C-alpha cells in the first residue's frame, strides 16, 4: 500500500495546506452550537458566507494538486515503457501497453483523487470526535476503543479477493483493445477477405470474458455493504446495553450519558465511512500493479556509453559474432560472422529468404546484442558509444520503412537534434531522387502524409525514406532491400550515391539487395546462406570460383 | 437523446429492482431518528424490562431494513453499468466495421480507440453517484411539503427563477469543456500509438526523448482543460450559495408584516434553510445529466453513420465463368476529389490466358486491383463480372472467388494455420497442407517448433519478409478463386523461388492478371496492357 504514496510526495506542501483548511473547517463546524453569538440576527448570513468561501478555496487547492499528480504519473509510466529492451515490446503488443498507459493509469488516478479527499474529512472529523469523548464520559470510551478493531478482522482477510478481481478485469480489457486496434489499423485486409464478423466474434469473445467476471464485483459490494453496516449496528447497541446497566445499577451520571449517546451515534458514522474505504483501497491497487511492475522494471539492455569523438570513420569489425533471438534461444540464426566494412567501398550482401541478412542489419544499429564474439566500431564496442550519437552516425533505410503522420519536412527531418534548415531537406531530397514527386504536390514538403503512407506510391515511400537517412551525415550507411522497386531518376540517383557521388570515402555502404546491376559493381561480394558466409570475393572473382554464386545469377 | 432510454431498456428487470429497493431504503432511514429520539429521552428515568428495551428492538430492526435494502441498490446497480458499457462498446464497434474505405483514411487509429475506450465510461459512469442523492432529495422535498404556511410558499414562488439562465450558460459553458477534455485525450491517446507501434523506426534514430516530450506537451494540454473544468465549477457553486443567502435574506425582509407569533415563525426557519439550499441539488443533477450525455456526441454519430456504400448485394450464381470487362471507367478518390486517376480505361479478362498490367509508379495499376475487388465505385462507367455489375454480387461470395494479394501484405497476430485460413469458416489441415505445398511455404514452417500452430506476432513481426510473402499467396490460394489477382507478390522473393511460381494456370481455368512493375518481369502472359499516367495506351 506504501508504493502508492510515491506519487504524492511530489505535492507534499500543497496537501499540507489543504490539510490545515481541512482542519479549520472541521473545527468550526464542531464548535459552531456553543457560541451562537452569546437586521435582528445576521449571525447566518455571515457564518455561510464565511463557509463557503474556506469550501471553495480548499476545492480549488485539491483539484489543481489532484491534476498535476495525475498528469506526472501519467508521463513517468510512458518514459518508463519507451526505456525498456527490444525484447520487452515483442512480449506485449502495442493494444496491451496502451490500455496500461492510458486506461489504468486513469482509473488509479481517478480511484485516488475520489478517495483521498473524504479520507482525510472523516479522520480528523473522527479524531476530533474522539477529543470530546475523554471528557464527556472517560469509562466508556475505553470498551468502544478495544471493540473498534474487531471490526477490521474481516476486510482484512477478503482484501485480497478484490484484488484478484482486479488483475483479470484489466487483463481482459486490455486484451479486447488490442483486438479492436489490430482490425482497425488492417482494414482494407479485412474488408478484402469478407471477414468483419469474424472480427466481431473475436471482440464479443473477450466482452463475456469481462461480464462473467464483473458479476463477481457486483455480488462482493452487496456483501461488503451488509457486513459494513451490520457491525456499524452492533458497536452503537452494545453500547446502550451497557450503558443501560450503569444508570440503574453504577453511579448516578444519567444525565451524563445523554451526551454521550449523540457523540456515540455520529463518531459510529464516522467509522463505517472510513471502514468503506479499504474494499477501494485494494481495489486501486489491483489496477496499478501493472503499470507498477514497468515502472520499477530493469531493462536487459547495456546502458548508454559516454564517448563522443569529433572525428570518427565507418571502420566495422566483425570478429566471429553468433546470434540467437531471445524470445526463442538454441536456435542460432547467424553462426561464425567475420567480416569487415572499410570506408570508401561499398559491400554486398546477398542470399536467399531466411538466411540472416537483415538480422545482420539489426545487430549493426545496436538493436540486439550479440552471443558470441565482439562487434567493434573503429575499434570500441557498441555499448560504449552515446544513444544519442551513435545512431546520427549509423543510418539505416529498413526492408518495409515506416512514415509517420505528418508533414514530409518533418519526416526527413525526424529524430535530428536542433531543427534542420529547409534547403538542407531540399538538398536531400535532390540527391535521393524524390524532390521530383514532391514538387508535383499542390502544397510541396508541406502536405500531411496520411498513417502508414497509404497517399504514397509503392517506391516513393522508400525514396523519402532513403533522404531521411541520408540527412543526417551517417558514416555507416545501410540499405536494406530498397533498390528494388525504384524510378528511373532514382534508380540514377543511386547508382551516382554508391560509386560516383564525391562523398564516397567519407561513409561506408552496407548493401542488402536482390537487384545484380548493383551488386556486380559492388567491391566486396558476400553470400550468405545458412547463418554462415558461404563465399567471398569480387564479383570476377566469384564467377571464376563457380558454384553457390554462379548458380543464382544464371538463373534466368 | 432518446437513444440511451432504448440502449439500456433490455436491463429494465434489474432497473425495476432498483428503485424497489431504494422506495424502502429511504423509508428506513428517515424514520431512524425518531427511534433514536425514543431512546435518549427516557435516559432520565426508564424501566428495565420496560418500551426502553422494546426501543433498541425496534430501532436494531429498522437497521436491519434499511441497511439490507441498501446493499442490494449499490449491487444492482454496479452489475447493470457493466451490462451498458460492454453493450455500447459491442455496438459501437460493429458500426465501425461497416463504413466505407475512405473513413478510416480521414480518422486516425489511435484516436478511434480513445473513443471506444474512454468516452463509454464517461457516458456510463454518470448517475450511479447522484441517482441515490436524486431520489433521495425527491422524497425528501416531498416529506417535507406535508406547519405555519400562511404563506409559507410565498418562498415556493420566489423558489422557481433559479436564474435559469445563469444555468443555460453554465450549461452551455461545461459541454464545452467537456467536448475538448474528450478531444485532448484522443489526440494524446494517438501519440502513445504511434510511438510504440513504430518502435524499431523510433530506436533506430534515437528519439525516445522526443517523444516522450511531445507526450507531456499532450499531457499539459489536458491538464489545463480539467483544472479550467474544476475551476468554474467550483465559482458556480460559490455564487449559486451567495445567491440563496441572498432570497432567504429577501424573503425574510418581509417578515415583520404582523409583529402567528414569533416562534412560529422561527421554528421553520432551520427546514426552509435547509431546503433553500436542498433544491440546488435538483437543478445541478439534472443539469449534470443532460450536459453529461450530450457531452458524448462523437460516439453517437459514429454508430448511426450511414456509409456511402451501394445497396447490398443478393445475386449468387452457382457456376461463374470468369469474365471481367471495364467499359470506360473514370475513377478519382473519395477523400480527394477534383483529381482523376483512371481516364477512360476498356479492357476484358478472359479465363483461358494471363494477362500482365505493367506501367511506372504513381500509375493507378493498384488502384484497377482494389477497383477490381469491389473496395471502391467509378465514378463514371461501370465494371461488369459475368455480364452483371459487379456490386450486386453477395459480399460474402464475391470475395471469397475473387482474391488478390497486396503490395505489401498484412498478417494478423495468432497461428500460422488462423493467417492462412482466414475469412474461411472452416478448413481442414488438408487443405491448408495443400496450399502450403503450392507457394513452397512448407520448406520453413517444418524448421519452427509447434509446426503450422507456431505464433506470429502482430503485422507479422516473427517472420522474415520473404516467408511473409509466402504465406499471403498460400493464404489467398487456400481459397480456390475463379480470378486471382497478383499485385506485386514475386518482389520480395528470391530468384529461385519466384522463377518456379511462375505459370499461376496450370489448372486453366482461373483469370490471372499480373502487375508488374516492369516490362521485363513478365514474358508469357498472352495480353500485356501497357498503363501510363492513369491512361491506356
Ligand atoms: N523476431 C523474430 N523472432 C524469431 N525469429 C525471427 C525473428 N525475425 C526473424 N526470425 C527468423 O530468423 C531467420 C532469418 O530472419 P531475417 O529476417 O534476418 O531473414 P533475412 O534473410 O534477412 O530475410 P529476407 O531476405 O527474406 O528479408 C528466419 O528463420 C526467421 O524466421
Ligand atoms: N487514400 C487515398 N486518397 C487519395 N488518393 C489515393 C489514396 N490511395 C491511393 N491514392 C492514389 O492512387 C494511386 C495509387 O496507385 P499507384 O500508387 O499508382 O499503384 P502503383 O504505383 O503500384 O501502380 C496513387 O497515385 C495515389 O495518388
Ligand atoms: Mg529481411
Ligand atoms: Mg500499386
Amino acid at each position: 500500500v506504501r508504493r502508492l504514496l510515491g506519487c504524492l510526495g511530489s505535492e507534499t506542501r500543497r496537501l499540507s495546506l489543504f490539510l490545515v483548511l481541512v482542519v479549520l473547517s472541521s473545527l468550526g463546524e464542531m464548535a459552531i452550537p456553543f457560541f451562537t453569538g452569546r437586521r435582528n440576527l445576521t449571525l447566518m448570513s455571515i457564518l455561510t458566507i464565511a463557509s463557503a468561501v474556506l469550501e471553495f478555496v480548499g476545492d480549488g487547492i485539491y483539484n489543481n494538486t489532484m491534476g498535476h499528480v495525475h498528469s506526472h504519473l501519467q508521463g513517468e509510466v510512458f518514459g518508463a515503457v519507451l526505456r525498456q529492451e527490444t525484447e520487452f515490446f515483442q512480449q506485449n503488443q502495442t493494444g496491451n501497453i496502451m490500455s496500461r498507459v492510458t486506461e489504468d493509469t486513469s482509473t488509479l488516478s481517478d480511484s485516488l483523487s475520489e478517495n483521498l479527499s473524504l479520507f482525510l474529512w472523516y479522520l480528523v472529523r473522527g479524531l476530533c470526535l474522539l477529543g470530546i469523548m475523554l471528557w464527556g464520559s472517560v469509562s466508556l470510551t475505553m470498551v468502544t476503543l478495544i471493540t473498534l478493531p474487531l471490526l477490521f478482522l474481516l476486510p482484512k482477510k477478503v482484501g485480497k479477493w478484490y484484488q484478484l478481481l482486479e488483475v483479470q478485469v484489466r487483463e481482459s480489457l486490455a486484451k479486447s483493445s488490442q483486438v479492436a486496434i489490430e482490425a482497425l489499423s488492417a482494414m482494407p485486409t479485412v474488408r478484402s477477405f469478407a471477414n468483419e464478423e469474424g472480427e466481431a466474434q473475436k471482440f464479443r469473445e473477450k466482452l463475456q470474458e469481462i461480464k462473467t467476471l464483473n458479476q463477481k464485483e457486483a455480488v462482493a459490494y452487496a456483501v461488503n455493504s451488509w457486513t459494513t453496516s451490520i457491525s456499524g449496528m452492533l458497536l452503537k447497541v452494545g453500547i446502550l446495553y451497557i450503558g443501560g446497566q450503569l444508570v440503574t445499577s453504577g453511579a448516578v451520571s444519567s444525565g451524563n450519558l445523554v451526551t454521550f449517546v449523540l457523540y456515540q451515534m455520529q463518531f459510529t458514522q464516522a467509522v463505517e465511512v472510513l471502514l468503506s474505504i479499504y474494499p477501494r483501497v485494494q481495489k486501486a491497487v489491483g489496477s496499478s500493479e501493472k503499470i507498477f511492475e514497468y515502472l520499477d522494471r530493469t531493462p536487459r539492455c547495456p546502458p548508454s556509453g559516454l564517448l563522443t569523438p569529433l572525428h570518427l570513420e565507418g571502420l566495422v569489425q566483425f570478429q566471429d559474432v553468433s546470434f540467437a533471438y531471445p524470445n526463442r534461444p538454441d536456435v542460432l540464426v547467424l553462426q561464425g560472422l567475420t567480416f569487415t566494412l572499410r570506408p570508401g567501398e561499398v559491400t554486398a550482401l546477398v542470399g536467399p529468404n531466411g538466411s540472416g541478412k537483415s538480422t545482420v542489419a539489426a545487430l549493426l544499429q545496436n538493436l540486439y546484442q550479440p552471443t558470441g564474439g565482439q562487434l567493434l566500431l573503429d575499434g570500441k564496442p557498441l555499448p560504449q558509444y552515446e544513444h544519442r550519437y551513435l545512431h546520427r552516425q549509423v543510418a539505416a533505410v529498413g526492408q518495409e520503412p515506416q512514415v509517420f503522420g505528418r508533414s514530409l519536412q518533418e519526416n526527413i527531418a525526424y529524430g535530428l537534434t536542433q531543427k534542420p534548415t529547409m534547403e538542407e531537406i531540399t538538398a536531400a531530397a535532390v540527391k535521393s531522387g524524390a524532390h521530383s514527386f514532391i514538387s508535383g504536390l499542390p502544397q510541396g514538403y508541406d502536405t500531411e502524409v496520411d498513417e502508414a503512407g497509404s497517399q504514397l506510391s509503392g517506391g516513393q515511400r522508400q525514396a523519402v525514406a532513403l533522404a531521411r537517412a541520408l540527412i543526417r551525415k551517417p558514416c555507416v550507411l545501410i540499405l536494406d532491400d530498397a533498390t528494388s522497386a525504384l524510378d528511373a531518376n532514382s534508380q540514377l540517383q543511386v547508382e551516382q550515391l554508391l560509386y560516383e557521388s564525391p562523398e564516397r570515402y567519407s561513409r561506408s555502404v552496407l548493401l542488402i539487395t536482390q537487384h545484380l546491376s548493383l551488386v556486380e559493381q559492388a567491391d566486396h561480394i558476400l553470400f550468405l546462406e545458412g547463418g554462415a558466409i558461404r563465399e567471398g570475393g569480387t564479383h570476377q572473382q566469384l564467377m571464376e570460383k563457380k558454384g553457390c554464386y554462379w548458380a543464382m545469377v544464371q538463373a534466368p | 437523446m432518446w437513444r440511451l432510454l432504448k440502449l439500456s431498456r433490455p436491463d429494465l428487470p434489474l432497473l425495476v429492482a432498483a428503485f424497489f429497493f431504494l422506495v424502502l431504503a429511504v423509508l428506513g432511514e428517515t424514520l431512524i431518528p425518531h427511534y433514536s429520539g425514543r431512546v435518549i429521552d427516557i435516559l432520565g428515568g426508564d424501566f428495565d424490562p420496560h418500551a426502553f428495551a422494546s426501543a433498541i428492538f425496534f430501532m436494531c430492526l429498522f437497521s436491519f431494513g434499511s441497511s439490507l435494502s441498501a446493499g442490494c441498490r449499490g449491487g444492482c446497480f454496479t452489475y447493470t453499468m457493466s451490462r451498458i458499457n460492454l453493450r455500447i462498446r459491442e455496438q459501437l464497434f460493429s458500426s465501425l466495421l461497416r463504413q466505407d474505405l475512405g473513413f478510416f483514411q480521414e480518422t486516425k487509429t489511435g484516436e478511434l480507440n480513445s473513443r471506444l475506450s474512454s468516452d463509454t465510461t464517461l457516458m456510463s459512469n454518470w448517475l450511479p453517484l447522484n441517482a441515490n442523492v436524486l431520489l433521495r432529495s425527491l422524497v425528501k422535498v416531498v416529506g417535507l411539503y406535508g406547519s405555519i404556511s400562511p404563506r409559507l410558499t410565498l418562498l415556493s414562488l420566489l423558489h422557481m427563477p433559479f436564474t435559469i439562465a445563469a444555468e443555460k450558460v453554465y450549461n452551455t459553458r461545461h459541454q464545452e469543456v467537456l467536448r475538448e477534455i474528450q478531444d485532448a485525450v484522443a489526440r494524446a491517446g494517438q501519440v502513445v500509438r504511434e510511438a510504440v507501434g513504430g518502435l524499431q523506426t523510433v530506436r533506430s534514430f534515437g528519439a525516445e526523448e522526443h517523444e516522450v516530450c511531445r507526450y507531456k506537451e499532450a499531457l499539459e494540454q489536458c491538464r489545463q482543460l480539467y483544472w479550467r473544468r474544476d475551476l468554474e465549477r467550483a465559482l458556480y457553486l460559490l455564487v449559486r450559495r451567495v445567491l440563496h443567502l441572498g432570497v432567504q435574506m429577501l424573503m425574510l425582509s418581509c417578515g415583520l408584516q404582523q409583529m402567528l407569533t414569533q416562534g412560529s415563525l422561527l421554528s421553520f426557519m432551520i427546514y426552509q434553510e435547509s431546503v433553500g439550499s436542498y433544491v440546488q441539488t435538483l437543478v445541478y443533477i439534472y443539469g449534470d445529466m443532460l450536459s453529461n450525455v450530450g457531452a458524448a456526441e462523437k460516439v453517437f454519430s459514429y454508430m448511426d453513420r450511414q456509409p456511402n456504400l451501394p445497396s447490398p448485394g443478393t445475386l449468387a450464381p452457382t457456376t461463374l465463368q470468369g469474365v471481367v470487362k471495364f467499359q470506360d471507367v473514370s475513377f478519382a478518390y473519395p477523400n480527394r476529389p477534383d483529381r482523376p486517376v483512371l481516364k477512360g480505361l476498356t479492357f476484358t479478362l478472359r479465363p483461358g490466358e494471363v494477362t500482365a498490367l505493367v506501367g511506372p509508379n504513381g500509375s493507378g495499376k493498384s488502384t484497377v486491383a482494389a477497383l477490381l475487388q469491389n473496395l471502391y465505385q467509378p465514378t463514371g462507367g461501370q465494371v461488369l463480372l459475368d455480364e452483371k455489375p459487379i456490386s450486386q454480387y453477395e459480399h460474402c461470395y464475391l470475395h471469397s472467388q475473387v482474391v488478390s494479394v497486396g503490395q505489401e501484405p498484412v498478417l494478423f497476430s495468432g497461428s500460422v494455420r488462423n493467417n492462412i485460413a482466414y475469412g474461411l469458416q472452416s478448413c481442414e489441415d488438408d487443405k491448408v497442407m495443400a496450399a502450403a505445398q503450392a507457394a513452397h511455404a512448407d520448406d520453413f514452417i517444418q524448421e519452427m517448433e509447434h509446426g503450422i500452430y507456431t505464433d506470429v506476432g502482430e503485422k507479422g513481426s516473427q517472420l522474415a519478409a520473404g516467408q511473409k510473402q509466402r504465406l499471403a499467396i498460400a493464404r489467398a490460394l487456400v481459397r480456390d478463386p475463379r480470378v486471382l489477382i497478383l499485385d506485386e507478390a514475386t518482389s520480395a522473393l528470391d530468384v529461385q523461388c519466384e522463377q518456379a511460381l511462375q505459370d499461376w494456370n496450370s489448372r486453366g481455368d482461373r483469370t490471372v492478371l499480373v502487375i508488374a512493375h516492369r516490362l521485363q518481369t513478365v514474358q508469357r502472359a498472352h495480353q500485356i496492357l501497357v498503363l501510363q499516367e492513369g491512361k491506356l495506351q
